[PDB]
């Protein structure tokens, strides 16, 4: 889930884009 | 764009821009 | 009127705290 | 939608609770 | 609501969501 | 005061709204 | 003319930074 | 009040000083 | 029309996010 | 000038890049 | 005016309120 | 820079002032 890549890891733009509809 | 850890608040912010008029979810228990 | 982007940027930080655990979709059309 | 509802007048936290998951 | 520890301006605006129109105080050192 | 309460410990809602005016 | 709700999430962010350890009312009406 | 003063124009950092306790 | 402080106040936190290490000048007028 | 540009349409990530050191 | 640490967004906001009409600059690296 | 200064150090609002144009 979006915590465990992004908040406890670290996302790249690419990766947080993965959570948009 | 940044490259550092983005939790609750913040991590949303940055949904919002990243994801313009799509739109995203926000699902902390997944 | 409303303006819309910041509204929005706002909205998503209120259900943020509202919504809590449970998370949200936020889809604004 | 939540702009049509919450941008044009105040939505209290029960009003927002209805988007949550 | 979220269950969280809320602080300094995160504290603040939760405050500010969950008082309305009735406002709220922010006394940091009491 | 709410230092003590919602940032060094977690604050419920109803805890919150103890802050309100 | 301004949205008071928006205006008024910004003025108690300000008042956190201004007021520091004083700390402050917000009473919007 | 804030509302009056400070959402109608921009308050500089000693107008907002006001409200502080 | 939009209200440009709390514009700016929301563009700089976005700035903040697209520039990174890169950081950026505000310069409104 | 950034307020010109991105305050009276929205700017995406792209436009708002101009802005970056 | 607080007297903590600021970092990130956070600092941010408290340049663009400090410095008003002025502007600022936000160069982390430096 | 403004990272030390104020980041991993303290910034009096003198300081803050000191990264405004
Ligand atoms: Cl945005
Ligand atoms: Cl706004
Ligand atoms: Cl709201
Ligand atoms: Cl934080
Ligand atoms: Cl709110
Ligand atoms: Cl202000
Ligand atoms: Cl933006
Ligand atoms: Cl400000
Ligand atoms: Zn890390
Ligand atoms: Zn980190
Ligand atoms: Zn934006
Ligand atoms: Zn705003
Ligand atoms: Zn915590
Ligand atoms: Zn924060
Ligand atoms: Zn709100
Ligand atoms: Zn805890
Ligand atoms: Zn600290
Ligand atoms: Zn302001
Ligand atoms: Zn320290």
């Amino acid at each position: 889930g979006i915590v465990e890549q992004c908040c406890t890891s670290i996302c790249s733009l690419y990766q947080l884009e993965n959570y948009c509809n | 764009f940044v490259n550092q850890h983005l939790c609750g608040s913040h991590l949303v912010e940055a949904l919002y821009l990243v994801c313009g008029e799509r739109g995203f979810f926000y699902t902390p228990k997944t």
